[PDB]
């Protein structure tokens, strides 16, 4: 298939990016350091809310470092106009790039949260390995989905721009907006109104931010206190179950990939 | 040292009640008989500068309306203005003016003594080390001291091992210590006002006492100092603008940066509904003093709210209701009085400043501003501090500012 | 018949960047498009590659539609400026293009040795020169028996030994039964190996046909320098007879000029009388032909 | 003088940089938003403006001049400019004049609207103290920015490609702002028996952001040595940049 | 006066000498072609004419003095290969910047912007310029003032050939005034009508220097004769290949003939008189054939 032949390229081109392997080992050396400090401080809902915040700062960062130059990095490089004269479509050289860069994020977090599990099963003696596998299996199959959102976000801002220097400005803009501006816009809306803006609309604004849907999935069972959560404490007022929060994370992929394909179809 | 019968008292009523006319007098005087003597406002009983001016040794003496001046200063021989013996039970010292460099009201071994409505101007030139006590109480059970005005004494109202007594509505101005407590188990004090004092309330090693409604306006370096108090009750105190300074003698306390409340080894006590306003430190919680009911206070305007140099967690809300904090940037969705997120008053970088004062030079750095944000994002590095779930959203002490 | 563009007038935004070109192409010819670096030539380049839809007219690449998958396996496109993938190697990039087009994987060895690139294979493309990337850019164009090449300025940034050998590589393909389109701008030197030039200006295809058909239909003067003859004075007297200009340089070096209406009987006097040393006969080349058709079109 | 003829280029090229004008607008917006929450809610707000200008004025300087030398080498104009009547000193010092007046203007839009938001929202601010505490603020924020301007010329002349210049300009910004003070704290909280904390007020002089904050907090040294230590960070790193630029 | 007198320099990097024993000499009005490969052979000699390097064992006398003086570089243009200018500046402000540096008056900018043909596209950004448009810009900065020496490192790359003839018309406008230039190009057909003396050099050394008359006279090369519009080689090719001079059978009605130009050159010349083709081009051995000979003379 042609979708795998261009996925096999990006799997062998993203792993030669030295900027990736710095901040994917940085994701590994922090997930071991948090899980060792989370074992020495024994608590359990604080080492989940800090790992989910760690993958909020880094799994969008590895996704936007990968795929900001996926379309516009090939257009000004000359090899995009060449690729359309091969037996391909515009839907196959995008879904192939999504599969190709998606397996990197599936490996950048299996390295990261993989050594976090061996820095817990070999550190806290007598821990329940069944409870460890379920919670950190939920970290693995949902930090990929957070990564695949920002992978599909980066294809939107690559097809729209026509210069890679402006794609790096937009990729820095999307990383600042969804991670630590939307968490601060929602905080400043709650502080300045003292929680009296809307007592029913404001928990539903967490679903307009995929980093907050990511934090709400991993903090489902280990809720605990509220000040470790901060603005994620509004998710207790969300009446949706945990399974719908998976589907709103997948709907952030499929809407922003069909938007990524409809932009690229009129490139 | 003459006697009270050696004066010229004009008797108004023949029920051991006397009335001294207007005119100055001289020397010490001693009460040995139960005489309920009053005085005209021009009765300036001025001593010469030695001895206790009005010694009382008989029970049921209603001293009223005197004006005392310039007694002794030998604090070892207790040169007081009104000396009250242990045999002088149920003495009333009502509406008196005193001016002299020693003890104002020295009582010891007494029961049901009433020191009401007096004005005790201590000194002007002495270095607040030999001025003598304003209202000294030494192991009295039953006393009732109300609405006096002590000014410029040494360590204010000293109380030593006195069990049951009330201190209601008395104003204490420009003294070293406001109210001093030494081993006074089962005490009580209501609505007192302490102004411009090197320690507003010294509460040292006294259990089971009630500190309620008291006011501390612009005192120095220690608002309410509690040392080793157990099963106490701190309800409604207003501690305002504790600036830095020093006591000048450094005997039992040290110099401070300005603390509205300093808890030293006090294990169990209820600290509710207070108001700690505009000091440098709102409350200092030592490492020995844990697990006590601290809920409902108002920590407004302080440059640093809690100082807690420990790593043990400390919940500050009994029955689910916490304190109002001025720098609490929280919200209230469900319209109750409580906030929705908990409030940690201390960071990790807020406790490096206490351990190492050289971090004050680094306090404006972006890395410190990074480190303030890394604690809010990664709660594993947050040391367990002095948080309170459900803090208050509005001021609970709307009446204490009056 | 490889490329039969007929009646195509490509427009967008009512700019009408292409205008009614009727461009056939043989099964073995080497066509050359010689427009500007503007929307005249590069829009016609996109229609043959099939990445543009032909408004008002059809394009039949290899007798089929130009966007079908079964024709794009038989095409080869060398784009203008391709820094390909600077972290990948030389072999792995060409292997990646091999699995895309469906070419057999054994071609990747014998194309990186055919083109002079085996010394720099298994090395990263950021450590390539601009001439070495065009060598890779040709190596993906020859991938898996291409029955229609389409090169777009393949000899720019390239050595004179290499572009002589590249035209030997082109003549290997012309006998092998493919068609090559040379979108170029380096017109002195390319006129030996093309079969039909296609000069187009401002959208309209101005002139097409072979080099003999271009020089005959557009009257262009043939310049001839004859240096080192025995004498000039009785030979300028010989050439102040037919009404054409002449200028000597050193001893007898008259650079006379025929309008291709007198040149056949001109040379018949030169051999039969005189001892000429250096005679150079320039036919009207591609560039002055291109400097006529652009001039005639305004 | 040709030190100004190449400075007029960098004014005209720097003011059309889309990356700078995004950050310089964001610097001026956040300087109002700190001044908004410092008046409605003066050493507490001039320190919070100092923490803002320690984040962004190194970032503004490193966005301007990471491609000053190597950005002209990749463009080929650096090889062209050396064949002109121009020394290598006049290209570097002329770029330092041209890029220097850019962030000397970015604090006049940055703090010119921040001091406007303080002088018109306090109503009784006693402006004789304002124009001396902000005059010391706008001058010292340019001198902090001129250090990282001269730091950017050091890393531009050393590298050979523009992609590795941004990898060092991000690396110098990380190391000199928030890694050097984190290893100062790590020398405190992890070493206590052989680390005298009285030496630590002197170790702030090896960091130009630390010397920047000390003249906004007014300390074993006086103020006038820190001005001569901030100017020494310009004069050594420009001399280091000129020694690197003469070895291309 | 000789403009460039490279008096036997030998520029080395370590122990290896990338340019060995180069002895060039440019006249006062000549047009020299520094032909060679793209690597360190030509581009080290091109820096020695400028002030960018120093000779390791020789000296260069650019206009009779040292190359790194300010008196030289005010009258010395240089267009480099693959130049991309400041992409946020305009076309006019880039030339107004380069005129202020070289000491030329600002009245010459608007003249040169129409002279190279940029007045339609002046005051637009350099990022929205084509490859040939920056070549027109980079040529225009070389003409600032009255430059006695130009080093046009590939001036013709990316230009439409109606403008390259305008470019060589600018050369003949320049070299009549006495401004000797240096070509460092690669499109070798075309440049031979304006090069006064080529200076082809190999990897290390310098191979050949002289005029196009002197190059073909020493380097004995076959003369190329092409014809068209005439029947196949069976009537032709068995007249020369049996007679010791080749005939490269090209495509149909395009077969070209080569011979060693001795006594057999006239035997080609009597062919087309009797067996008349049309479009019968006969060229001297070009710069391309001279390049392919001398490169194989040194490796
Ligand atoms: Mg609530």
């Amino acid at each position: 298939n042609q979708v795998w032949n261009i996925a096999r390229k990006e799997l062998s081109d993203g792993l030669r990016n030295r900027w990736l392997l710095a901040i994917s080992l940085l994701f590994a050396v922090l997930a071991v350091g948090i899980a060792w400090l989370g074992a020495a401080a024994s608590s359990i809902p604080a080492t989940i809310a800090s790992l989910a915040s760690l993958a909020t700062f880094l799994m969008p960062l590895i996704a936007l470092l990968l795929a900001y130059d996926a379309i516009v990095g090939e257009d000004e490089g000359g090899t995009l106009m060449l690729l359309l004269t091969y037996p391909l479509g515009r839907g196959q050289i995008l879904l192939g790039k999504f599969v190709g860069h998606g397996l990197i994020l599936a490996l950048a977090v299996l390295i990261g949260f993989g050594c976090a599990a061996l820095a817990i099963a070999l550190l806290v003696e007598g821990v329940e390995l069944g409870m460890l596998f379920w919670a950190f299996g939920r970290f693995m199959i949902s930090s990929t989905l957070l990564g695949w959102v920002f992978l599909a976000f980066a294809y939107v801002l690559s097809g729209k721009v026509n210069e890679k220097s402006s794609a790096a400005g937009l990729a820095l803009g999307v990383w600042f907006l969804f991670v630590l501006v939307f968490d601060l816009v929602l905080l400043a809306l709650l502080v300045l109104s003292e929680g009296k803006f809307n007592p029913e609309l404001l928990p539903w604004l967490l679903l307009l931010n995929p980093t907050d849907i990511y934090r709400l999935i991993n903090l489902s069972g280990f809720e605990g206190s509220g000040s470790a959560m901060g603005v994620l404490s509004l998710g207790a007022d969300l009446p949706v179950p945990a399974a719908v929060l998976w589907l709103c994370l997948l709907a952030w992929i499929g809407v922003s990939l069909l938007l990524a394909y409809a932009i690229f179809r009129r490139r | 040292a003459p006697q009270s019968i050696t004066t010229l008292p004009l008797q108004p009523d023949g029920e051991n009640r006397w009335r001294l006319p207007a005119g100055e007098y001289q020397g010490q005087f001693t009460i040995e008989q139960p005489m309920q003597l009053r005085c005209e406002p021009g009765a300036v009983i001025q001593s010469q500068g030695q001895g206790s001016s009005l010694l009382i040794s008989a029970p049921d003496v209603l001293v009223e309306g005197c004006t005392l001046y310039e007694w002794g200063s030998d604090l070892t021989a207790m040169d007081s203005a009104v000396f009250i013996l242990p045999a002088a039970e149920r003495a009333q010292i009502s509406n008196n003016r005193m001016r002299g460099p020693g003890f104002g009201v020295f009582v010891d071994g007494t029961r049901d003594v009433q020191v009401i409505g007096n004005e005790i101007d201590g000194d002007a030139g002495v270095r607040s080390q030999d001025r003598g006590n304003g209202i000294h109480l030494f192991a009295v059970s039953g006393a009732r001291v109300l609405h006096n005005h002590v000014r410029n004494a040494r360590d204010g109202i000293y109380i030593d091992t006195s069990n049951g007594n009330h201190l209601e509505g008395n104003v204490i101005e420009d003294v070293r210590y406001g109210v001093h407590y030494m081993f006074a188990n089962e005490n009580s004090l209501i609505d007192n006002v302490t102004r411009r004092t090197r320690t507003g309330y010294a509460l040292m090693q006294s259990r089971k006492l009630t500190v309620t409604g008291n006011r501390s306006e612009q005192d120095q370096n220690y608002g309410i100092l509690m040392n080793y108090i157990t099963y106490s009750t701190i309800t409604g105190n207003f501690v305002s603008d504790v600036q830095r300074g020093d006591t000048g003698g450094d005997s039992m306390i040290s110099g401070g940066e300005g603390k509205a409340l300093f808890i030293y080894n006090s294990l169990f006590n209820t600290i509710e509904n207070n108001h700690f306003e505009k000091s440098s430190l709102g409350i200092h919680l030592t490492a020995g003093s844990e697990d006590n009911r601290i809920s409902g206070n108002a920590f407004v305007g302080n440059q640093q709210q809690v100082k807690y140099v420990a790593s043990r967690t400390q919940e500050w809300s009994v029955d689910g209701r916490g304190n109002y904090w001025s720098d609490y940037l929280g919200w209230d969705r469900n319209n109750d009085g409580l906030g929705d997120i908990a409030y940690e008053p201390n960071d990790n970088v807020d406790r490096l400043l206490w351990l190492y004062p050289q971090v004050r030079l680094l306090m404006n750095s972006p890395s410190i501003e990074v480190l303030r944000w890394v604690q809010r994002a990664f709660p594993v590095i947050k040391s367990p501090g002095v948080q309170d779930s459900h803090p208050l959203m509005k001021l609970p002490t709307e009446k204490l500012l009056t | 018949n490889a490329v039969e563009i007929q009646g195509v007038s490509q427009r967008y935004g009512s700019m009408t960047v292409l205008h009614d070109l009727n461009l056939n192409l043989g099964e073995g010819e080497v066509l050359g498009l010689f427009g500007h670096n503007g929307a005249g030539k590069t829009t016609s380049m996109k229609l043959i590659l099939g990445l543009l839809s032909p408004s008002e007219g059809q394009v039949k690449v290899l007798g089929r539609a130009p966007n079908d998958p079964q024709v794009r396996r038989q095409l080869g496109y060398l784009p203008e400026n391709v820094t390909f993938y600077p972290q990948l190697s030389g072999r792995e990039t060409l292997r990646h293009f091999a699995r895309l087009k469906g070419a057999a994987l054994t071609q990747v060895d014998e194309l990186l040795e055919q083109v002079g690139l085996a010394h720099a294979a298994d090395r990263r493309v950021k450590t390539y020169s601009k001439g070495m990337r065009q060598r890779l850019g040709l190596a993906q164009a020859l991938l898996g028996e291409p029955r229609l090449l389409l090169l777009d300025e393949p000899t720019v940034g390239l050595d004179p030994i290499a572009t002589q050998d590249l035209y030997l590589l082109i003549d290997r393909l012309r006998q092998r039964g493919t068609s090559i389109i040379l979108c170029s701008h380096v017109l002195p030197g390319v006129e030996a190996h093309i079969n039909r030039a296609a000069i187009l200006a401002k959208g309209c295809l101005q002139a097409v046909g072979s080099l003999s058909q271009l020089r005959a239909e557009a009257g262009l003067p043939v310049r001839i320098r004859a240096s080192g003859i025995s004498e000039r004075d009785s030979w300028l007297q010989r050439w102040t007879d037919a009404g054409h200009s002449a200028r000597g340089l050193s001893e007898s070096s008259i650079e006379v000029v025929a309008v291709n209406g007198h040149k056949l009987v001109l040379l018949r006097q030169l051999l039969g009388e005189g001892e000429p040393e250096d005679i150079e006969i320039h036919q009207p080349s591609l560039e002055d032909l291109y400097r006529y058709y652009m001039e005639r079109a305004g």
